[PDB]
């Protein structure tokens, strides 16, 4: 072990994710989508236990959906994140605590920022410029503490996010098998389909 | 708790409590609904006892229940909110557990469900 | 602990020394190990001081209860309340206690409860720590039917026998006697009863 | 197992049953567990197999050695007292326990030995699984200055007492009598009271019946 | 991972009317993975036949050290070594490794040169004797085989016969066990001759 | 215990051996690894013999339970997340199986779900799953193409069994063959691995590690 | 600490015929090494034309047929006497055992009858109520020495016809009653003469079109 | 989790011709220590049954209570409790080995090894053991503990079989179960010299034997075994 | 297990029950716990039977050498030799051993070495798992000097009710008698003692 | 866990060995060669336990050489084989045992074969048309068992390994990084240099 990363340029937050799904001796699957959008300026990524990690994201899924049509609208990146972050805080100490590591993305329409968040199965929150969880942020921090900017475009933050991806093909090792990208920004989610050889 | 009978039945074999409640619908405000050929419209008159009123934030009277699902009313507006919101939360559910939003058929068997268990 | 009670001619005694221990600590020098649950039934205990303390203190309220409603309990009845809480909670009591009583009727009476709860009637008991030194002695000496004074003498003996060999036993011996009389505490020296 | 040793007023018996097992199975339905220290010293033993024989056979080497070299008849005492040192020695690792007895120019001995090195004499004894079925008959039975007729009696009706009642022991009786006159005798299978019944039918195969890939004659010589 | 189970095998002898016969499986496995499908688990030093299950590393190293210490014998006494005294051999060679065994279960066929009667015998992993007359059986099989041999066996059967009852003892003890089958040989002895038989069984 | 399933131009296959142990004794040859939950449905089972005999005969249940109340047939999608929700809340119980569901609607096509018991679902185009199942994975995938004929198809399926079959201490006894289309499964008989080696051997000229 | 589980060893066997079917049991009930009682039955008359066993820890095994009976009883009440044919028992008991899978019945479990058809039917059980209708099965402690028989006798497996270079097989006849008491005689014998904990009696219950009939054999008592 | 305490060592038993004879001693030990010696473990209920138990002593007591309350109960609105609706020993059998079994299914068990013993009301012996687990059995001869190592041995050789039953005389039975008291007295460090003795019969009713001690026992020959090997004097 | 030895005015007596258990089962009813190292030296064993058999065979080949070489050993002599034994293999041993002997110069002694291997010269010693119980007993009766007869009676009545209360001690009771005269081996039954 | 294949075409031997080693979370080399010449028409591949690994090749690799050097003669691969073999069998009982799996790959040019030894460090031994340790094994075996045919050229032996990696690299949890490939022939030893981007 999951690769999940994320970056915020100065106007996205973007996602990139590992697609292999592994068991014992065996990928089982290497065209696997570790997110779900939450509302359409946000979007979640995890990684964890086995079970666990789809279980709880459509659990939170739901949850937004619900709270959207409810109130006819659309709940900030700040606070689907508080939201989540007490679900995971309450599962710590509860009789099967969610193992579940997530990356929250959005693009906040009050305010016109694009935000990243950062929280730990013990509903350990924190917002970041940029994130990963697992071993693979033994590599990307370091590498993004050098190369990052904070009035990045778009571009420069796949660029950016390449560079990534290529340190952790190099260094670890499991086989991954690339990673599926994912934009936020003002105009919703979208997926980059070519980055496998982009 | 209180789970004193309320709602029982007449020597002619209607349950009265029921037909009472229809009674509230009656003198609810009026809604209506039609359907063309590639849509469905659903109309509600709004009472005129007062005028002073800010619809920005008065609830209205058709309400989503999904993306793709309308519900309106007539009787106890109270009343209608606990409906609404039921219907919501079995909506969650069902795209949760059978990966699919509701059909308007299930929504309404659901909704009727609720109904029929507040009757006995 | 070395406790014991014996049944004689006009009654029943209680006897105990008065120590104890955490670990090689004398924790008090001067315990009493006699307790009334009734007026004239009492007890000595061994096994942890909390859970016996509690069970007495519980079989103290049930006696009284008890006097309240149907008179004075029989030594048996308060026997079988003691056995009772043991046995029902044997899986979180270490509690072994000798119970003893006097009544008109039945004059004298000793059982014993030990750690799983059974009950057991007889004309004299010994038991805690000290006690497994002294049954040799105990079973060549006791007789039925003895005197206050000879019940007294062989209590003391027995107790000091228990003392000089057990580290965890010692201390002053304690008595209560049990009679048609009357109830009355005695207590012994170390002075004297090392000089047996 | 069972084994038993019986004292009788000119000699001393012993006897064993004839079962070994591995776990719940039983490997050889007919096996000797009476054995020879030297001709007139026999032996049986419980616990680890392995160990029994090759503890028997050890001491009976040396026993025979030093035989040669004194020119004398071999005495009980010495198996015993060479048996208990080396079992002794490997503190129990050597699971071999014994019934050892014979006649020699003392007298007639009986003693058992355990795994660790402890032994004991007596007049009866029984080890193995069957032991306390064997005992229980041995405390019913026993009496002092038995003939020789009763003692082999005695000793192989607590071996049947473990045959029939220990799962642990089953088909046959082997006895030894060892008396202060003459000759050991050796009695293998005095009693088999377990024979296998009539099969109710032949399981002999048509000639033909299993497939044969390819065949050849296998050398012996050179 | 119990060491007697990691490879898997079986081993079985019988005796029959002037011959013997010694049969093995050929699998070898690395617990579930099977490996060789060619792994053979009987040997011949001179007339003398040994099967070895248990542990494969063991069964290789004892096969060098009785071919050596057969090689030996001969060179200084002139003479092949027997089924009985061969027995004992691998009976001693084995209690000296008492607190360090070889994981095996031997068998040994054959029939004796001048007497002419027929000898089996089996061991445990520090040397025990069993000296069955009618049948010995060995291997992670051990179970379903001494359930074919007593069912199936009877004395004094001729060599052909012989061939049909310890092949159909082999075939359906392996088939009810995991680790064992894959490839089945039969070794029939007579005195005079001997044939050896690869058996065609399930694959699987 | 090897099961596969996979997609290909002409629906699915779905292959399974026969083989239930214990330890190492071989329980049974002619288990059933395959269960018919409706004629556009199947379950394969593999891990514990009971846990997936008992969650999927009631997963059937179930199923019959959904056409009786919304008068259709339950999407592929919804059977295989009945079971993959009842199992979740099983977890850490030591519930041990690893199951496909498969089958055709109209809405959703030729569909192939992977369900453990760690509460991992999948969808998919081709799962081998069991102790033999990286077996089947070396030849299913290596011989693996989306325009197989459905003769070739079957075949392969078949070969993938028959090579776990041979290589897994585990696995054997027969393969039980299903095809589901449209229509829509149909069975493709059981085959004896005692005579389907032999014959493949044969014909295929394959099985050279073996001597006869 | 208290260990809730025992074994009582014991070994049982189901052959289905074409209109008959027979389970059998040794009648032995052991402890260790010890024996409980040599004859105390595990084979019951249940009802409806099905016969059950339920080997291994013997309290389980009560247990279950207990509540199996009950099963049957409360069947008729709840279903107006309708007979309860041997594949509903069987999906019975796969619920009853399943129901205790967090704490299971240390039983492997037979039941024998006629299907609808009237063909002898044996269904066999793992502990926690897994499944299936089988030819013939034996369960218990000597199970691993009797079912590979049962695979050569019953299913003619390896067998070929002779002089086909093994590719016809012998076909797969059905037996008689006759034929199937022989094997099963046989097949415990043989259990009897290499597992400790097989032994003292046989019982069969025979299942026809005209109830259930039962016949004991001695089986050997070592 | 429980640990038996104060326990109390073999039960054993046969069947005769007419009835059955059940026989325990009074030992109460505590650990390896003799601890008490009064102590009856034969429970004679109505007076065609008798129940013999082993095991912990504070879960023996405990069954002693269950016993007289079974007797108590049975009586209630029962017209023919003194006759045809008399406790019968399977019904007091089948009543513990339902409290046993479910007392192990709860993980709580009633620490014993039991037998009961009698006569029904049509003439037949009862004989039948139940324990701690609710594993039950029944035989022409039955022991708990060492008993069961070292007595069945012995009344096997009187009563082997069912066909052996209308033979064994009252006489002969009590004969091999005193004898067996004996052995036991003899190799079992938990037993006592004293133990109780009760004879069912289908025609004497129930004898109930107390006090009886182990007699003619074999030590003379102790004087001749000296040290353990080579040692003379 | 129930040993003891007790020095009198003629000597010393030691004595023992006859019961080896391995567990609850009694495996030797007749064991004879008294052995013999020297004409007059005498030694208890108990803990592991191998451990005191093999100790008392060293010993007594030990003292064999030192009788050829130098006359009689000593009774201190035989306990140093014994200490030497047990203390320096004390990690692998299970070793309580009472030694008791007869000189002329000074007449009976007893030395007891525990577990640990120290030694302890005593006027008597108890041993062995039956001997808690006669603590208080022995000590309550034990006087120096007593006659042949007394001690004899003394040692009865001690071993006796350490066999009643021991599950582990049982059978009959031996003596040996060290005095000038010589040495004396008595045997009691239990349908004597136990009355007594 | 290193990828360890053998296997054995007409006139050839071919070994393919894992390139990576990893220790931890990094990747270290992705060039390392798992094998040692013993003699011109001997050659060995090993994976296991970390220092073992070389040491215990290096070990064999000198006591063939010294022999060589010692006759003028080369020793045969079953010759070399058993060597190897009674090595680990006499280690395995050692204080501290040799974690080593070996493919011993030669040509016997007295008998003009090609011959593969699988041994592992059990000390057990077998002779084999195709061969794998560890995890890989699980894949290839099957593979091998359908594909290959005993009279096949060098060069469909070649095509053959292709398969064998290409399954590898599709279905193994972690990046061995490729393979090298060694050829053993009436020649020698060569390697075919070029097998990654081939
Ligand atoms: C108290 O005794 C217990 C308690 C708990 C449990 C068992 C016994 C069980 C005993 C038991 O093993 N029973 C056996 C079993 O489940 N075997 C497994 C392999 C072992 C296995 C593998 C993974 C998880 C559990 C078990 C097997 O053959 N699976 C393939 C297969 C798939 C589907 C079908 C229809 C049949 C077979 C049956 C065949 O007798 C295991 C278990 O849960
Ligand atoms: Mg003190
Ligand atoms: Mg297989
Ligand atoms: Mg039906
Ligand atoms: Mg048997």
């Amino acid at each position: 072990m999951d690769i999940i990363l994320g970056i915020r340029v100065q106007d996205s937050v973007i996602l990139a994710s590992s697609k292999a799904v592994t068991r014992g001796i065996s990928v089982l699957k290497d065209s696997d989508d570790k997110t779900r959008q939450l509302s359409p300026h946000t979007l979640m990524s995890f990684a964890g236990e086995a079970g666990d990690t789809v279980q709880f994201a459509e659990y939170i899924q739901a949850n937004i959906q619900l709270y959207s049509i409810r109130e006819d609208y659309e709940l900030s990146p700040q606070a689907v994140s508080s939201f989540v972050r007490q679900e995971l805080a309450k599962s710590i100490r509860s009789r099967r605590p969610y193992q579940v590591n997530v990356l929250i993305g959005g693009y906040d329409k009050k305010k016109n920022k694009p935000e990243l968040y950062q929280i730990d199965y013990l509903g350990t929150k924190v917002e970041l410029p940029y994130g990963a969880h697992g071993y693979s942020g033994f590599y990307t921090f370091s590498l993004l503490d050098h190369h990052y900017r904070p009035d990045m475009t778009t571009e420069e933050g796949l660029d950016l996010l390449k560079l990534c991806v290529q340190e952790l093909e190099k260094r670890m090792p499991m086989d991954f098998k690339g990673v599926i990208v994912k934009i936020v920004d003002k105009d919703g989610i979208r997926q980059v389909d070519d980055f496998q050889a982009q | 708790g209180y789970d004193r009978a309320l709602s029982i039945f007449s020597p002619d074999g209607h349950i009265f409590q029921v037909e009472y409640a229809l009674e509230a619908v009656k003198r609810g405000t009026c809604a209506v609904g039609v359907k063309g050929k590639n849509c469905v419209v659903l109309g509600c008159e709004r009472r005129s006892t007062l005028k002073l009123q800010d619809t920005r934030i008065t609830p209205s009277k058709v309400s989503k229940i999904d993306s793709h699902v309308v519900l309106s009313f007539s009787g106890l507006n109270a009343d209608s909110r606990i409906l609404i919101e039921k219907a919501r939360v079995e909506a969650q559910s069902h795209r949760l557990t059978l990966e699919d939003p509701v059909t308007v058929e299930y929504l309404t068997r659901y909704v009727a469900g609720v109904q029929q268990r507040y009757t006995q | 602990t070395s406790i014991m009670a014996v049944t004689f001619k006009d009654g029943v005694i209680l006897g105990a020394d008065s120590r104890t221990t955490t670990g090689a600590y004398i924790a008090n020098r001067v315990t009493d190990k006699l307790t009334r649950v009734h007026d004239k039934i009492w007890c000595c205990r061994s096994g942890s001081a909390a859970d016996t303390q509690a069970i007495a203190d519980i079989v103290q309220y049930h006696l009284e209860l008890y006097t309240s409603q149907y008179g004075t309990p029989s030594t048996e009845t308060a026997a079988s309340v003691f056995k009772e809480l043991c046995y029902e909670n044997k899986d979180n009591l270490t509690a072994g206690i000798i119970v003893a009583g006097y009544d008109d009727k039945n004059k004298g009476e000793v059982y014993t409860i030990p750690l799983g709860g059974s009950v057991h009637k007889l004309p004299y008991a010994i038991a805690g720590s000290g006690s497994t030194f002294i049954y040799g002695y105990c079973d060549k000496n006791f007789r039925e039917n003895m005197s206050k004074e000879e019940t007294v003498d062989f209590i003391k003996h027995s107790l000091s026998q228990a003392i000089k060999w057990d580290g965890s036993s010692g201390g002053v011996i304690r008595m209560v006697v049990l009679t048609a009389a009357g109830v009355e505490r005695l207590i012994f020296y170390p002075d004297e009863y090392e000089q047996l | 197992t069972t084994i038993v040793g019986v004292k009788f007023n000119n000699g001393v018996v012993i006897a064993a049953d004839t079962r070994s097992t591995q776990g719940p199975i039983v490997a050889d339905k007919n096996c000797a567990k009476l054995h020879r220290i030297s001709p007139k010293i026999w032996c049986a033993g419980a616990g680890t197999a392995a160990d029994t024989e090759a503890v028997t056979q050890l001491i009976g080497s040396n026993i025979e050695l030093h035989s040669l070299y004194t020119s004398r008849e071999p005495r009980v005492v010495s198996a015993l007292q060479m048996l208990k040192q080396h079992l002794f020695k490997y503190q129990g690792h050597i699971g071999a326990y014994l019934i050892v007895a014979g006649v020699d120019p003392t007298g007639s001995h009986l003693f058992s030995i355990h795994a660790h090195g402890s032994t004991d004499v007596g007049y009866y004894l029984s080890l193995g699984s069957g032991s306390l079925a064997a005992m229980a008959v041995l405390e019913s039975h026993w009496k002092q200055d038995l003939t020789k007729e009763e003692a082999i009696k005695l000793a192989s009706d607590a071996i049947q007492a473990g045959i029939w009642n220990d799962l642990g022991s089953g088909s046959n009786v082997d006895v030894c009598v060892m008396e202060i006159g003459k000759d050991a005798e050796y009695l293998r299978n005095y009693l088999t009271p377990n024979v296998r019944e009539e099969k109710q039918k032949s399981y002999k195969f048509p000639r033909g019946t299993t497939a044969v890939l390819k065949e050849s004659i296998v050398n012996i010589c050179d | 991972s119990d060491p007697s189970s990691i490879n898997g095998g079986i081993v079985v002898a019988m005796t029959g009317k002037d011959c013997v016969a010694i049969a093995c499986d050929l699998r070898l496995g690395s617990q579930s993975l099977g490996v060789s499908n060619k792994f053979e688990k009987i040997f011949h030093y001179g007339h003398v036949f040994l099967g070895i299950t248990g542990l494969a590393t063991d069964v290789t190293t004892l096969n060098e050290m009785f071919r050596y210490k057969t090689n030996l014998y001969k060179l200084k006494e002139e003479r092949a070594i027997e089924p009985e005294t061969f027995t004992q051999l691998v009976s001693s060679s084995l209690y000296e490794r008492r607190f360090g065994p070889y994981f095996v279960g031997p068998v040994v066929a054959g029939i004796n040169s001048k007497s002419g009667k027929p000898f089996i015998a089996g061991f445990d992993l520090i040397g025990c004797i069993d000296e069955a007359k009618d049948f010995i059986v060995s291997g992670t099989a051990s179970d379903q085989l001494f359930g074919m041999c007593e069912s199936l066996y009877e004395p004094n059967l001729e060599p052909e016969d012989l061939f049909e009852t310890i092949s159909q003892a082999l075939l359906n003890a392996a088939d009810r066990d995991a680790l064992s089958g894959w490839g089945a040989v039969v070794y029939i002895i007579k005195k005079d001759e001997v044939v050896k038989r690869y058996l065609k069984m399930r694959q699987d | 215990t090897t099961t596969l399933a996979f997609r290909f131009q002409g629906g699915i296959i779905v292959a399974v051996d026969s083989r239930a142990t214990a330890g190492n004794w071989v329980a049974s040859q002619t288990v059933k690894k395959v269960i018919e939950i409706n004629p556009f449905l199947l379950g394969t089972m593999a891990g514990g013999a009971a846990d997936c005999q008992f969650w999927e005969t009631w997963l059937g249940s179930q199923c019959r339970l959904h056409e009786l109340r919304e008068k259709e047939r339950i999407s592929v999608a919804a059977a295989s997340k009945i079971l993959s929700n009842l199992v979740y809340q099983y977890k850490g119980a030591g519930l041990s199986m690893g199951t496909m569901i498969c089958g055709y609607t109209r809405k959703e096509g030729p569909t192939i779900y992977y369900v453990d018991s760690d509460g991992t679902r999948l969808k998919g185009d081709i799962f081998c799953v069991g102790s033999g199942q990286t077996f089947a994975y070396g030849v299913l995938d290596s011989n693996y193409k989306w325009d197989l004929s459905v003769e070739d198809a079957l075949y392969l399926g078949k070969r993938s069994i028959l090579a776990a079959a041979h290589r897994d201490a585990y696995s054997g006894g027969s393969v039980n063959l299903y095809h589901v289309t449209e229509d829509g499964w149909i069975y493709h008989g059981n085959h004896d691995v005692g005579e389907l080696f032999w014959k493949v051997k044969e014909e295929e000229g394959s099985f050279n590690n073996v001597i006869g | 600490q208290f260990n809730p589980y025992g074994d009582n060893g014991g070994t049982i066997l189901g052959i289905a015929g074409e209109d008959f079917a027979v389970l059998a049991g040794d009648t032995r009930n052991i402890t260790d090494y010890s024996i409980n009682s040599r004859y105390e039955p595990k084979v019951f008359d249940c009802g409806d034309n099905i016969v059950m066993s339920a080997n291994g820890f013997a309290a389980d095994g009560d247990a279950l047929v207990k509540r199996f009976k009950n099963s049957v009883k409360w069947y008729h009440f709840d279903h107006n006497d309708k007979k309860l044919s041997i594949n509903s028992a069987a999906r019975n008991i796969q619920h009853l055992l399943y129901g205790k899978r967090f704490f299971p019945y240390y039983v492997h479990t037979i039941i024998a009858g006629l299907d609808e058809d009237g063909k002898g039917a044996v269904y066999s059980f793992d502990p926690v109520g897994s499944y299936e209708r089988e030819q013939c099965r034996a369960g218990g402690a000597a199970a691993s020495l009797i079912m590979p028989f049962l695979d050569n006798q019953v299913n003619f497996k390896n067998q070929y016809e002779p002089g086909t270079n093994g590719k016809v097989k012998k076909p797969l006849k059905y037996l008689s009653v006759e034929e199937v008491i022989k094997l099963v005689r046989d097949s415990f014998t043989s259990a009897t003469e290499r597992h400790i904990q097989v032994g003292d009696g046989l019982e069969i219950l025979i299942v026809t079109k005209d109830g259930v009939r039962k016949e004991f054999y001695e089986l050997k008592r070592d | 989790t429980q640990q038996p305490i104060v326990t109390g060592t073999s039960v054993i038993s046969m069947k005769y011709d007419n009835g059955v004879i059940i026989a325990a001693d009074n030992l109460g030990s505590y650990g390896s220590l003799l601890r008490f010696n009064g102590v009856e473990r034969l429970i004679p209920v109505g007076d065609n049954t008798v129940v013999g138990i082993s095991g912990d002593i504070s879960d023996m007591q405990h069954i002693e209570r269950l016993l007289k309350d079974l007797v108590t109960e049975n009586a209630y609105d029962n017209p023919l409790a003194d006759a045809e609706e008399a406790l019968e020993p399977s019904y007091i059998f089948e009543y513990l080995a339902t409290v046993m079994y479910q007392r192990r299914s709860k993980m709580n068990p009633l620490w014993n090894a039991i037998i009961v013993a009698g006569v029904q009301s049509n003439g037949d012996q009862f004989l039948r053991y139940v324990n701690l687990l609710g594993v039950t059995y029944s035989s022409p001869t039955l022991a708990t503990g060492f008993g069961a190592h070292m007595a069945n041995p012995l009344l096997r050789k009187v009563v082997d079989r069912e066909s052996d039953i209308p033979k064994t005389t009252v006489q002969v039975a009590e004969e091999a179960i005193v004898n067996a008291m004996r052995v036991l007295y003899y190799r079992d460090a938990r037993s006592s010299r004293n133990f109780s003795l009760a004879i069912i019969d289908k025609n004497t009713g129930l004898t109930f034997k107390k006090n009886l001690q182990v007699e003619n026992m074999k030590w003379d020959f102790a004087k001749d075994i000296k040290g353990y090997g080579t040692q003379k004097i």
